[PDB]
RNA sequence: GGGGCCUUAGCUCAGGGGAGAGCGCCUGCUUUGCACGCAGGAGGCAGCGGUUCGAUCCCGCUAGGCUCCACCA
RNA sequence: CUGGGGCGGUCGCCUCCUAAAAGGUAACGGAGGCGCCCAAAGGUUCCCUCAGAAUGGUUGGAAAUCAUUCGCAGAGUGUAAA
RNA sequence: AAGGGCCAUCGCUCAACGGAUAAAAGCUACCCCGGGGAUAACAGGCUUAUCUCCCCCAAGAGUCCACAUCGACGGGGAGGU
């Protein structure tokens, strides 16, 4: 996104405001992020800079996020040589993803001095540097970089500043001259000709189908500041750029300020992605446990198929006790009839009595019975766990962070893990009603028990796994009855499933019997389907 | 202290192993004298170094062991680069 | 295996079991008790053996009320060691007992059951005993 | 068994007035750029007791580990 | 010195128990401390009386400081114990 | 006058703290003398923690059944290898 084009746009459009901006205050809220509260054009404004590699940028934010309690070294060094400054001029560094502030300020003796603040936004190896005007000597540096990387340039203070090697790219037909359009995949190699390029921009321009026209038109657009700062969302993966989206299916939201675009982008992505990392790291573990339990019961089942001789021994003991008068002590076999009048030949111990033998058959029946009962109990345990984790994964798929924070504690309580009234969440409903729900099992149970009566109605899935939701004393019309089905089908084991039946039942028959093993009676069921955010 | 330890704490070289490796190659020197990883150092020392062809000359200002990141480079100063 | 949680001195002199008991000479918490006819030291393993014995014989029976607690520790040097070089390390815990002293009581249970249980306990104990009841 | 040393984040370290420095593995993100990164796995004084307003920091008891010794007939 | 020696540990002083109701009393018996500190932590004159608990009361919070009745003493007494 | 005496006072963990010198660690199986059963290795003796053996209560095992045979937690003795 942050191409040389976006850069150059910002260069002019911020000099629009901050000609000679008086740097009133300096702070460094986060590691690779710095705030200036500047006074320009008779107004105070915020100026965020970021060398944070993926989020490295520059911005002006209405959200002065948080000035730190600690003044760090870099912040204080900026205070030393820039505080109370004066932003004479801004420059674009020749359209590379780099910017320059030509700044003035009085030294410790009131003699006016100048400096060149450089902001190189390269991606993973962005940086912020401060330099002398005439000497070009570096004075400060955010990411000191020693030449063990055997690189062209160097960061360290005192040294003469140097810029990166500017590649051999014509920064602004010439592509049809230089590049052989037969090459294909030219969205790659427009980077090989132009300076300010994203593969996003290159692809969206190449998809306009010989297309020098698109390049020239868009370059004129940017040069004229004719762009439209919007954010694009191609099924998630929210992207943004000066130009709108060109072809893809993604949603678009437009803005008046690129600065507000950056605000509304990064203000979430700072932590949304962290929460996603946590969620996925947890989901992996949960799936490992559920998969493990499934394979465990597979082991138990395929083991069970080899010790199942119970009924034979039962029937044998029955027959022997029935025929305990024809039988010698010392015999090997017994031609015996079943009480269908087959004739079975039961083996014996030629040393034992028939009483002893029959009792041994009863003993073996007892034993096989016991072992099978054990295995069936273990099966029940494992299947309960598997269903618990399957519902859990459904919830985690249809989750919010507010419920994920509760789910973590639920599992730490279950001791699968290790390291207060907000329960429910609701939206609009039919009949101008409110329908509350909880993606967390614990919050759902809290709502079902403590937030409603017995005669109220609970609406959930009529199927394997889904959430639990209801309105406070849910006794509204069939409109609300069918509206609850949409909310049920949305947050279910199969979202967007157009054949999902919802079960509506009186809370008086809601079984509060692992956790969330809630059975139900006094129930009816209606085939329904998922819906949109209009379900809110 | 020792050269390799000094290089690691000053973050010239990221691994003491690599410091030892280069000193054993003898790519570097001190005060015009070829040196080794066990070579003693101190403030005021003038250090010649190589990175392939990139030759470097630096000056030693301080030395320690706790050496957090940005405070590392305070330990010394660049002087000159050749090739 | 009873234990005093905390103690001043982990090492004490042993002492002398002269005379009869001060108190605890008669059942008053329970009905049917046992008392001693000698003097000796008694250990947590002994008392818990007797306790679990009577409770297994009784299987739900009423209440017991042991009347002692092994406060005293007793040391024992390690094995195959010369004399001297400090006092030996503690080993366990001990209750000291005079004659005329009641050890275990019983209530909630008939006399025959009580007498049999206390017999069983006496055979786990070292000393001579007597069956007793409340006045 | 005896004596000495050690037992702090995943690893290595410092620090009687409130445990914080660096580094690494796996995963994820990430990108135009000459190995220049970021987030999470996670960051917790071996334990017990005592003195102090307080303890990693003083004392004592015990466990785990490393080294030394466990000889004369 | 040594319940043979060696290795270990200790070697002087203070407090308690052992110690057997004067005193004293051993052991490689049991527990702990000292190799100082205060120029006011001394002298004198005059003054008054503690710790904790329950009530009420911002920040004040279980626990500051507060008034409040109870309160031979549970506190303090430079430091170990008597 | 030097120097000494008297008075006051300083200098030592001389800590092995009534301090042998201002000044000092080890091997001896190549060893030697004087003495000791005042003191160790073998054996004897006393003890018997330990060891061996015997026994008590008896839960429990023993399909059932404490005691055919085993015998937990616990207890008491003998012997003197």
């Amino acid at each position: 996104s942050f191409d040389g084009m976006f850069t150059y746009g910002m260069t002019h459009e911020l000099n629009e405001k901050i000609m000679g901006g008086r740097i009133t205050k300096i702070h460094q809220p986060y590691k690779h992020d710095v705030i200036f509260h500047i006074r320009a054009k008779g107004k105070n404004q915020k100026l965020l800079l970021s060398a944070h590699p993926s989020y490295s940028r520059v911005h002006i934010t209405a959200q002065a996020y948080e000035n730190p309690s600690e003044p760090p070294m870099f912040c204080m060094l900026l205070r030393k040589h820039i505080e109370g400054g004066f932003i004479e001029k801004i420059e674009q560094a020749g359209l590379d993803r780099i910017m320059i502030f030509h700044i003035k300020s009085r030294n410790e003796i009131g003699d006016e001095t100048v400096r060149k603040l450089y902001v190189e936004i390269m991606g993973r190896h962005s940086n912020i540097i401060l330099t002398d005007a005439a000497e070009n000597v570096i004075i400060d540096g955010l990411k000191h970089l020693s030449p063990s990387m055997n690189s062209y340039r160097t960061v360290l203070p005192g040294q003469d500043y140097k810029l990166p090697p500017a590649q051999d790219k014509i920064s602004p037909d010439d592509i049809l001259r230089h590049l052989s359009f037969q090459e294909g995949r030219l969205d790659k190699q427009i980077v090989d000709h132009f300076s300010g390029v994203s593969p996003l921009f290159a692809k969206e321009a190449v998809h306009r189908a010989t297309l020098p026209k698109a390049l020239l038109a868009l370059f004129a657009e940017v040069k004229e500041h004719r762009f439209i700062p919007n954010i694009t969302t191609v099924n998630g993966k929210e992207y943004f750029y000066l130009l709108e989206l060109t072809h893809l299916k993604g949603e678009a939201r437009r803005f008046d300020s690129l600065s507000e675009l950056l605000d509304r982008f990064y203000f979430g992505k700072a932590e949304r992605d962290r929460v996603k990392q946590q969620a996925q790291d947890l989901e992996r573990f949960v799936v490992n446990e559920r998969k493990k339990n499934a394979n465990k019961i597979k082991k138990l089942e395929k083991t069970l198929e080899y010790s199942e001789n119970a009924k034979e021994f039962q029937l044998y003991g029955e027959l022997l006790t029935a025929n305990l008068y024809m039988l010698k002590k010392g015999d090997k076999q017994a031609e015996v009839i079943n009480y269908e009048s087959p004739t079975i030949t039961i083996p014996l111990n030629p040393n034992k009595t028939p009483s002893e033998n029959a009792q041994a058959y009863f003993t073996k029946y007892q034993k096989a019975k016991n072992s099978v009962a054990v295995v069936e109990e273990q099966i029940r345990l494992a299947q309960e766990e598997i269903e618990y984790f399957d519902q859990l994964i459904q919830q985690l798929s249809s989750a919010s962070p507010r419920d994920i924070s509760e789910i973590r504690e639920e599992l730490v309580e279950g001791k699968y893990l290790r390291p207060h009234n907000p329960v429910l969440e609701t939206y609009e409903s039919t009949s101008g009603l409110t329908i509350l729900v909880g993606k967390n099992n614990r919050q759902n149970e809290y709502l079902t028990t403590r937030v409603a009566a017995r005669d109220d109605i609970w609406l959930h899935t009529k199927d394997i796994p889904g959430s639990h939701v209801v309105i406070r004393s849910s006794e509204p019309d069939e409109q609300t009855i069918m509206e609850a089905a949409t909310i049920a089908a949305y947050f279910s084991k199969a979202k967007d499933s157009s054949s999902v039946p919802v079960d509506y039942t009186k809370i008086r028959h809601v079984k509060k019997p692992k956790p969330g093993f809630v059975t139900y009676d006094s129930q009816h069921t209606v085939f329904v389907t998922p819906d949109a955010d209009t379900v809110i | 202290m020792r050269l390799d330890k000094f290089l690691k704490v000053s973050r010239l070289i990221k691994r003491r192993t690599l410091a030892k490796e280069v000193a054993d190659q003898g790519r570097i020197s001190i005060n015009g004298n070829q040196a080794k990883a066990s070579s003693d150092v101190k403030p005021g020392d003038e250090l010649t170094v190589r990175f392939g062809q990139k030759l470097v000359t630096v000056q030693v200002n301080e030395l320690k062991d706790t050496t957090k990141k940005e405070e590392a480079a305070n330990m010394y100063t660049i002087l000159k680069e050749e090739k | 295996m009873l234990l005093p949680k905390r103690v001043k001195y982990r090492r004490e002199h042993r002492g002398k079991m002269r005379g009869r008991a001060k108190g605890g000479t008669e059942v008053h918490f329970g009905e049917f008790g046992i008392q001693a006819l000698e003097a000796s030291w008694i250990t947590n393993r002994q008392i818990e053996a007797a306790r679990i014995a009577m409770t297994r014989y009784m299987k739900r029976g009423g209440k017991v009320w042991i009347k002692i607690f092994p406060s005293k520790p007793y040391t024992a040097k390690p094995l195959e060691v010369r004399m001297g070089s400090g006092k030996g390390a503690p080993e366990g815990w001990v209750a000291v007992v005079k004659p005329g002293k009641v050890l275990f009581e019983i209530s909630g249970v008939s006399e025959e059951v009580a007498r049999e249980a206390l017999r069983l306990a006496s055979h786990k104990l070292p000393i001579k005993t007597k069956f007793v009841k409340r006045e």
